[PDB]
């Protein structure tokens, strides 16, 4: 039904001024239903107050109590499945499953789902109380990434995400790397149970906003490590959560609120795709108190100095007066006032800024040139060690003389990816790996 | 030292 | 009386059938009057009886609808009355889609007519978002999404549909810049050749073109396109030249397009007179130009620098300030370079340049940066240029083109070709990028 | 705004490198190279 408040009508105005000198007379109209394209549904921006039915919380009571008792996992599996079966029903009944949904999982992880991964053996030796264990411990359980329309008992309340989230950050920041595939599902998991509320509210902010400064740190313990992951999968979950989280901060300046850590978060989303014009138009649209916040700022700045006009890409365009300024960038990244996070996603590029770096200087270098000493090479483009420079020099098939020079003349490819040859192994600076060891994961994340 | 195009 | 303007509309003559009251009111009360007590089965049999109807089903609901309009219009209220209106739209354009449909050669101008009001009317409605409790930009995005429906349905066999296909374009992209979403203007663009049946682009009419390579241009320079923006901006200008001035809005558009244009061929390496432009642009607007072209002429990066500080909020509206600060920079270094260039190699016949030279010639043309105590935080203007980076600022010159020489990084010194002409050391800017970056030509077809 | 209204000879500096046109800051900067010779 079309909206029909005295104060809106009278707001909006007439089509003309005088209707009566048309021949127009005042009518009554009957309350004509919304047009289809007009109908939207609105994500909610403001707290909510979590309210149960006291059946429902019942239930679960008789959960945990028949969970205690049963020791058996087949028997308690079961038992579960059927209260289950029960439970749908009465909630089709109740009309609080498929409409506005509220999860009513108070517990991190839900209990039917606690035993379903028992009795399947997918409970890792974290969620679990001892490792000798065999069932999954209620306190220490977090849900899986789900993959029937899932009832309110399986989807946890806004509230409790925060708290679950919270637990992650204190208790399971320190087992990295060993359990990046259990963080990374299981945080996954966490933003899942908000679109199932349709909830974007400040807890859906708060929690979106550490989970992405977790996969930034997780991205550069990875490659500390030298522990084989998945890459792709990383940075496409990242760019997933910016684009995300930067739509809930439009919504929320369309409803004339505000977002504390909005300013942060768009440096990020500009980090995300380096050589995309597409986000330097949608920062200059964003207010000036945005665009001119030192985090954004610094944020652009670096996309002027990787961009490069030689930079080849398949189903790249170059453009016009690219600065390539990879030794502005590498003095940048030992500046004290670059926040931590940024360094970690900018190192990502390390490897294709260093290759342009040696490509434009071996245009400038005449046919009877000396080989370029490796030390010249270390400060320039900041090495970690001569073991690292020698190896990306063999990458690229760089002539190396005496063990300690690089004949840049012999370089051939113009493009820093290698149709054959796997990607080189992702690096990281050692300034950066420095201020990380100064500071706790727990305190970082926070801010 | 003498300049060479390339 | 309802009758007789359903022999109108059946016959073809629309001369009453518009959204525009002010034109239209005497003739729609009355009808609303007499059809005030009936029910929408009744106005839908009402249609379908009447003799000589088309026995098309598109052409049934719309005149259907526009009864219903009629009918139900609320003129004190136009949020109450929105719906019946784009409702009535949409089936308007609907007709509109077969290329037999029937009265369809006069059916044209109404769709354009009813296409200026309409958008008018979204405008105005989507200003109040918010008290309406609907997305920004929706009205709009609707819309859109009727008009593209209706410009992919236009292919080649003068049709009246073909005749206003490039009206439909200009009319689908000015809504996606306004909407903010200008990236979805490529697909009407990769498409829009292949639907026109006209044998050359220039067979348009002139006032068409200026506004469809207004947009063109203004596309590409949101992906830093620059070249292939100019020759648009540039043949653009060329062609509202001719066009008289005495109307006095050729002109408001004639400064629109400058506005792109004249950063844009400064990029380039292009500097314009200011006499023909005289006219087109306020005295305000020639001086805050001319600041900046005397900041790039002679290599002063703190002056481009400061010129786009200043500048900032207009430039941004635009979309102008981040490919400013990209390419600006690096027409700037080639000036400071070929100003050094001149008075150290043809006049003292010296072909070495130290870095040293460079160096303390650098931090005179930029000035304080981020490392020094005066700008203790980072910004956008003091955070890309240090004079440190003096073979870096080297390297890409000589990379680009802009300059030929060969650099030492063990000496610290780049030597260059001994030759007391200027122009074997340092090429004209244009001619150089203009060759490394090849534009498509301003003639489309 | 930027959307067009409704409707009812070269223009650019050809030789403008070429031309020398004396300002503030090309005499700064050559006082400077005077000066780094001189110190040379």
């Amino acid at each position: 039904y079309m909206i029909n408040d005295a104060k809106t009508i009278q707001l909006v105005g007439p089509l003309i001024s005088s209707p009566d000198n048309l021949g127009f007379q005042k009518r009554s109209h009957k309350a004509r239903e919304l047009p289809r394209f007009l109908i939207n549904q609105e994500p909610q921006l403001e707290k909510r107050a979590f309210v149960q039915d006291p059946w429902d919380k019942a239930n679960q009571e008789k959960m945990i109590s028949l969970e205690e008792s049963i020791d058996d996992l087949n028997e308690l599996y079961e038992t579960l499945k059927k209260m289950r079966n029960t439970e749908r029903s009465i909630m089709e009944e109740k009309g609080l499953v498929d409409i506005v949904f509220q999860g009513t999982c108070l517990d991190m992880c839900p209990t039917f789902e606690r035993s379903r991964r028992n009795v399947e053996y997918t409970v890792y030796s974290y969620e679990k109380n001892q490792p000798n264990d065999k069932k999954a411990s209620r306190t220490k359980a977090l849900k899986v990434f789900a993959r029937a329309p899932p009832l309110p008992s399986d989807v946890r309340p806004p509230h409790i995400l925060v708290k679950t989230l919270d637990y992650i950050v204190d208790n399971l920041l320190t087992t990295l790397p060993e359990s990046e595939g259990f963080l990374w599902d299981r945080m996954r998991s966490i933003r899942q149970d908000f679109t199932y509320q349709n909830y974007s509210g400040p807890e859906a902010v708060d929690c979106n906003e550490r989970i992405v400064r977790i996969h930034l740190l997780i991205l550069h313990i990875m490659v500390k490590s030298n522990v084989e992951f998945s890459l792709q999968q990383e940075l496409e979950q990242l760019h997933k959560s910016l684009i995300t989280l930067s739509e809930i901060y439009d919504d929320v300046r369309s409803s004339g609120g505000t977002c504390p850590n909005e300013a942060e978060f768009r440096a990020y989303a500009l980090l995300s795709k380096i050589r995309d014009p597409q986000y330097d138009e949608n920062i200059q649209r964003l207010p000036k108190h945005i665009f001119q916040d030192k985090l954004v700022q610094m944020a652009l700045c670096f996309r002027r100095v990787i961009s490069n006009s030689a930079y080849t890409e398949r189903g790249f365009v170059k453009t016009e007066n690219c600065l390539n300024f990879y030794a502005r960038f590498f003095q940048l990244m030992q500046s004290p006032s670059l926040p931590l996070l940024m360094g970690f996603f900018l190192q990502m590029h390390l490897t294709d800024i260093r290759f342009y770096a040696l490509r434009a200087l071996s245009h400038t270098l005449n046919k009877k040139h000396k080989p370029i000493p490796f030390i010249y090479l270390e400060n320039m483009l900041l090495f970690n060690n001569r073991q690292e420079i020698i190896e990306f020099c063999n990458y690229y098939s760089i002539e190396i003389i005496n063990g300690d020079a690089a004949d840049l003349k012999t370089l051939q490819h113009y493009s820093h990816k290698l149709s054959e040859t796997q990607p080189l192994k992702k690096t990281y600076l050692t300034c950066l790996e420095r201020r990380l060891q100064k500071t706790t994961y727990k305190g970082l994340i926070n801010g | 030292l003498e300049y060479s195009d390339n | 009386m309802a009758n007789q303007l359903l022999d109108e509309l059946a016959h073809g003559n629309f001369s009453h059938l518009t959204l525009n009251l002010s034109q239209n009111g005497r003739e729609i009360a009355i009808l609303q009057k007499q059809l005030t007590g009936f029910d929408d089965k009744q106005l839908e049999t009402f249609v379908e009886q009447h003799p000589a109807m088309p026995n098309d089903t598109r052409f049934k609901i719309m005149c259907t609808s526009f009864l219903n309009y009629a009918r139900d219009v609320d003129p004190w209220s136009a949020w109450s009355s929105s719906d019946l209106i784009f409702e009535f739209y949409q089936c308007l354009i609907n007709c509109l889609i077969n290329d037999n449909a029937p009265h369809i050669e006069m059916l044209i101008p109404v769709a354009t007519r009813e296409t200026e009001f309409i958008i008018n009317l979204a405008g105005k409605l989507d200003s109040f978002h918010l008290q309406l409790h609907t997305r920004s930009h929706q009205f709009l995005s609707h819309i859109s999404s009727i008009l593209s429906r209706l410009f992919n349905s236009i292919k080649p066999p003068i049709p009246g549909k073909q005749r206003i296909l490039l009206y439909l374009v200009n009319k689908l992209n000015n809504i996606y810049f306004r909407i903010e979403s200008p990236q979805l203007c490529s697909n009407i663009f990769k498409n829009f050749q292949p639907k026109s049946m006209l044998a050359h682009f220039n067979e348009y009419q002139l006032d068409q073109q200026i506004e469809y390579r207004y947009l063109l241009g203004r596309y590409y320079l949101l992906n830093s396109q620059v070249h292939n923006a100019f020759v648009q901006f540039n043949e653009a200008f060329q062609s509202l030249l001719n066009l008289p001035l005495t109307n006095q809005a050729i002109t408001r558009n004639g400064t629109r397009i400058l506005n792109y244009m004249i950063p844009t061929g400064l990029i380039l390496g292009k500097m314009v007179k200011w006499g023909p432009l005289r006219p087109f642009l306020s005295q305000e607007t020639i001086d805050n130009w001319s600041v900046l072209y005397k900041h790039v002429r002679y290599g002063n990066i703190q002056g481009v620098s400061l010129w786009l500080r200043q500048n900032e909020r207009h430039l941004c509206a635009r979309q102008l300030l981040i490919v400013l600060l990209e390419k600006l920079p690096m027409v700037t270094y080639r000036n400071l370079i070929k100003t050094v260039i001149k008075s150290w190699t043809t006049e003292w016949g010296q072909n070495k340049l130290p870095y040293s030279l460079i160096e303390r010639v650098l931090q005179l043309s930029i000035g304080p940066t981020f490392e020094d105590p005066g700008a203790q935080e980072i910004t956008i203007y003091n955070g890309i240029h240090s004079p440190k980076n003096v073979e870096n600022v080297l390297v890409t010159l000589i990379n680009l083109g802009l300059l030929r020489a060969n650099c030492f990084p063990q000496l610290q010194l780049c030597v260059v070709k001994k030759t007391t002409m200027i122009q074997e050391i340092v090429p004209p800017v244009n001619e150089r990028i203009t060759k490394m970056f090849p534009a498509h030509s301003h003639v489309l077809w | 705004d930027d959307e067009f209204e409704d409707f009812p000879t070269n223009i650019w500096e050809e030789n403008w490198d070429d031309v020398e046109v004396d300002d503030d800051f090309t005499n700064e900067l050559k006082a400077e190279l005077d000066r780094y010779k001189r110190e040379n």
